[PDB]
């Protein structure tokens, strides 16, 4: 089974470069030619270049001429691609894709943020207010992606949404609801336990009626 | 440099349904390819040179078309096709996709289940003020949310968050947080949020006082 | 005059637009489809091929067209068009100004010496045309007299006589180098009649496009073949001369 | 005459059998070069590539030729019978230079060709010789005032006739032959040789093919491309002349 | 670590077909060709023909047109080859090789017998006549390939030569010579051991010296 | 079609001796690649594209060349270097190799140790009558082995195979058979096996008589 595994996520500050990686396995490196491509939220699936990994030739979309570096390791069957002075245009999804005319195999994607933004814990809230009841928690003012809610440590599963993280002023903020019925709340204790790995951070909220 | 387009951007689909998604050439294709993505994972090859199927893509699926014209088209809709399905083009470098056709889940329509949230004690400690406001498991997406204070209109520090469709009942739910410094939070005394979906004419609305 | 040259001039631009429109359409078709051909090529070679980017079968096909231009052949993996008698022939195709250029120079001695061996050879045989024209003239019109008087013989006017020896001198011609060469050749080259009557012609006007040229096949052991021809053209171009500047003549005429 | 036209004809053959010696001497060397480019790809292709065998390169190279033969162009407009590259095509047919490096594929187009040429040739002739006499009469009207300075230093006015003749046939050269050299070398990328080659093979309407400024637009100048016929029918009349005075000379020695 | 592991030795009757098979391991199959060289002791390397294992495409030399058939299993990543209606000349070494300009990696070899000659043991004849004295054994009108000699059981193995064995009408014959120091012979028993695997036949024969 | 020829087709060195051997080429090529063989092995890539060294070659070997000749050289011999090396071409369909020359190691001249052995009891009850010479233990290669019966030369029924050289001792040996009925060797008496050596003017001859 043919498989491209890239490197894991990375923040880099704007202007630095950043350089990513995609080992392939399951077939020969040298036998197909490698791409990338660019997935941000708000615009098509954008082809940046190729490499033939035998030869090291070489072409760009003439978008990311200056931007884009593309190389391989044969020995490590390993291709690179390295993005130079990058600004917040450059915060999206690269895959590597394999093909000549259809991308056949993908790699699982890798996360690029350009931020001068700084490792910040979560301030976690509660959000206290029928036969159904929705509570929450606000965890907002944390860097970098992501957070995990949990509900009662993962008692509470069902009822339950996490939204997205939204920007609030260069850090993220995002929300979580459980609903549980009238007769179990605030009888009975609901806590949201709140995990920033980044900041080595495990809070755990108590939702305490007003 | 030729152009894909994808439109509509997005369409839906009751189960058993048939689905057909069209892609247009800025200029003449010999062959078209498609890639299925669900959110989370990288988009996989689907159909290949226009009408040929990946390894492992069920049959209901079938691709079609030459020139300028292309089309995806699902004999049966089923519930796991609902993605993002993306035409390519290498006929001519440099290759090209288009912007994308995300296909929903219809199903029976349903009112958003509206909370709000004044301030935590903590929050205002801090100095800041956070109203939060939750709108759960509606159908469908289309919804429209407004903030009132002392009822009054407020559309500025408002972050609104949705979920994708929900891969077990169908529905979408959003957030909007109302984010103001304490001081602009104590001066007011009626915050409300307002809902505007299909499923009524006359908005839900939820809402609380300070006191 | 100047009010009719820009009459004329534009009639000429009026003629290449006409010209213009007529072979796009007859010509351009193809040559669409040729390009459609040309990348249908592409797209199955890399298909068959995964070790090959687009763009560099892009870089092949462009080398390789390169050398198809500079006169290669696809059909062999080898290593005369230069000898003496080709390259006497090439020499007949400067000074007639037929130019085929089916055969190219690669040096640059090659091309400064064509220069002057041009500047030098094209009126110098300017001069022989015009004696070889000359004597034809005289010789046919003294020939066509015999079988003239025969005409004159059944008392027919003197007036009708000179015209009908004027047509007669263009059939006795066309069958001489016309028609008979267009068959020569169709036997010869393995050429359509049509092929053929459009080789000639295009040698006695001297355009000399070299999309067809007698002798130049590689297979043929007919190197003497090759020159005899050249007589032909010799011959051929007095003969086209006349037609040509009697129909300038006509032209003349209908203006 | 029967003297002199055996004679010339002699000398004609001898000038040819010559001409041939100088050409096979200078190039039967380099006979196989394109041969040897084609190869040398063929195998730092094969090199580069393993999954293509010697013989599958083989075909694509045959389909590649063939489809260039129907005139497909290697992209990396640029039609040939696109309006402006058919009216220099049919351009090529009336002046009689006949680059051909755009040839006709359909038996339909050579026949046309044949009565276009017929009808074409000799009513582009009457323009020429129209367009010769003309601009004749205005440089003639021009070679007079020049003749007037040097006749205001004595110099004997038969001397002026040639002197400006002279000179008729030397500023004609530089705004024709040297011009066009200058522009080409910048324009065409071509080495100033290249295009001297190219602009006297043009004027003496030889037309040979291998070197050809297109009169296709492009970019950033597109107007002159088609314009350059403009210089080659302006041309056309100068290198008449100047064929004409070469001969005339010969003739007199 | 690049390997061409071909098939075991094969052994068919004249007019008779044989297919031998060439599995990779290390590389892509389907990223090289693969040609087959044809090894007769009497001539040079032949190249018998190529295959594309990716597109199947297969290119033969001319004196082979008829002969070979080049076939691949992809999935199996092997290369065969097939020859047909087997005359006496086609009896070889036959190597699977991988290139498209120099044959980079060699299968280790396939031999190949064309013969009448059923499974035959051999006849062992033993061959009697300064300080030493050379000693024989005649191993002939065996078929097929190989036979063992060893000498004492192998005791003694230096001062031994075995020869190659040559075919003479479909048969096998080959000779051992050893040399011993004459004190040892006839003072000492010298026999000649031979084994044909092929007829599981184990023949022990003494030199003894002639009346 | 294109033919590879290489002279000689033998040749010998002692370790620290330069070596060239030479490839002509019928008609032109751009590049020769070279293969080293050794008994009982598949040829090794040794030299590509005309001066490449392959992977294990160790450097003492170079290649170089163009157009109709192309040479191997080893700058300095070792013994490890005895082997057959080939050249082959693909400028043109098809590929095509050298007959291959043999590359041997030197030593001091050795006479043949020149035995003959009249037929066994046991093959002459069969009615076959082999009559065996060995010469064993020469150098040079070259030798000429010659039949007589009661003074007669006799060169039908005579079946040579020589061992390849010892990589102990440098030298080479080779069986030498007479295979007549026991009828034409019961009709004579005298048989002998004449060896024509560099080792000698005069022959080197064994002989036995049938009483
Ligand atoms: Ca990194
Ligand atoms: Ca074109
Ligand atoms: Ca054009
Ligand atoms: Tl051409
Ligand atoms: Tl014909
Ligand atoms: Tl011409
Ligand atoms: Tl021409
Ligand atoms: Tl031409
Ligand atoms: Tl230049
Ligand atoms: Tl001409
Ligand atoms: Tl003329």
């Amino acid at each position: 089974e043919v498989q491209l595994q890239q490197s894991g996520p990375e923040l880099v500050k704007p202007g630095a470069s950043m350089k990513t990686s995609c080992k392939v396995s399951g077939y020969s490196f040298t036998g197909y030619i490698m791409n990338w491509v660019k997935q941000r939220h708000g615009k098509n699936l954008e082809w940046i270049g190729l490499i033939n990994p035998n030869t090291g030739y070489t072409t760009y979309n003439q978008k990311f001429k200056g931007k884009a570096t593309l190389t391989v390791d044969k020995s490590s069957s390993t291709a690179y691609m390295e993005l130079l002075s990058l600004t917040s245009e450059d915060s999206a999804i690269y895959y590597c894709t394999r093909g000549n005319y259809v991308f056949d195999y993908w790699g699982q994607g890798t996360t690029l943020t350009v931020s001068s933004a700084k490792t910040t814990p979560p301030s976690v809230y509660p959000l206290a207010p029928n036969s159904m009841v929705t509570l929450g928690c606000l965890v907002k003012g944390y860097f970098p992606e992501p957070v995990t809610v949990t509900w009662n440590s993962g008692s509470l599963s069902s009822g339950v949404h996490t939204f997205p993280a939204v920007l609030q002023s260069d850090l993220y903020t995002l929300s979580s609801s459980v609903t549980v019925p009238s007769s179990s709340w605030p009888s009975e204790t609901v806590t949201c336990n709140v995990a920033h790995p980044a900041s080595s951070t495990k809070v755990d909220k108590k939702i305490v009626p007003r | 440099q030729i152009v894909l387009t994808q439109s509509p951007a997005i369409m839906s689909a009751s189960p058993g349904e048939k689905v057909t998604m069209t892609c247009s050439a800025s200029s003449s294709v010999s062959y078209m390819h498609w890639y299925q993505q669900k959110s989370g994972t990288s988009p996989k090859r689907w159909i290949y040179d226009t009408s040929k199927l990946a390894s492992g893509v069920p049959a209901r699926f079938s691709g079609s078309g030459s020139g300028t014209s292309y089309s995806l088209t699902i004999s049966s809709m089923e519930a796991e096709d609902a993605a993002t399905y993306y035409c390519q083009q290498w006929s001519n470098s440099p290759p090209t996709f288009g912007a994308g056709a995300k296909l929903e889940l219809k199903r029976a329509d349903a009112a958003p289940t509206v909370s709000i949230f004044p301030p935590s004690s903590e929050q205002l400690t801090s100095g800041g003020a956070s109203v939060v406001c939750f709108l759960n498991n509606f159908y469908p997406k289309d919804i429209n949310v407004k903030w009132k204070i002392d009822g009054s209109e407020r559309q500025n520090g408002v972050l609104n968050s949705w979920t994708d469709q929900d891969s077990k009942d169908s529905t979408y739910s959003m957030s909007s947080t109302l984010t103001l410094t304490k001081d602009e939070y104590e001066r007011h005394n009626s915050y409300t949020c307002e809902a505007t979906h299909k499923t009524s004419t006359s908005p839900i609305v939820k809402s609380f006082n300070r006191n | 005059r100047s009010t009719t040259l820009l009459a004329l001039l534009a009639l000429v631009l009026l003629y290449l637009v006409s010209g213009a429109l007529v072979f796009r359409a007859l010509e351009q078709p193809h040559e669409q489809q040729a390009q459609r051909e040309l990348g249908e090529v592409r797209e199955k070679f890399l298909r068959a091929h995964p070790c090959v980017s687009d763009q560099e079968l892009g870089l092949l096909i462009k080398e390789v067209a390169d050398a198809l231009g500079g006169g290669a052949d696809p059909e062999t993996q080898s290593t005369s068009a230069w000898d003496l008698g080709s390259a006497f022939f090439f020499s007949g195709t400067i000074i007639t100004t037929i130019g085929y250029g089916n055969v190219a120079l690669r040096t640059d001695a090659g091309r400064l010496f064509c220069i002057f061996y041009a500047l030098v050879g094209i009126p110098l045989f300017g001069i022989l045309l015009a004696g070889v024209g000359d004597r034809l003239g005289s010789s046919l019109r003294h020939g066509i007299g015999h079988i003239e008087a025969i005409f004159l013989k059944w008392h027919v006017p003197p007036e009708l006589v000179r015209v009908l020896s004027e047509m007669l001198f263009l059939l006795i011609g066309c069958l001489l180098f016309v028609l008979t060469p267009t068959f020569v050749f169709c036997y010869m080259e393995d050429w359509s009649k049509l092929e053929a009557i459009y080789f000639v012609i295009v040698t006695l006007t001297t355009v000399g496009f070299g999309d067809y040229v007698a002798g130049a096949d590689p297979r043929q052991d007919s190197p003497a073949y090759q020159p005899l021809v050249w007589f032909w053209i010799l011959l051929g171009l007095a003969y086209f001369a006349s037609v040509l500047t009697t129909i300038g003549n006509w032209l003349r005429v209908v203006s």
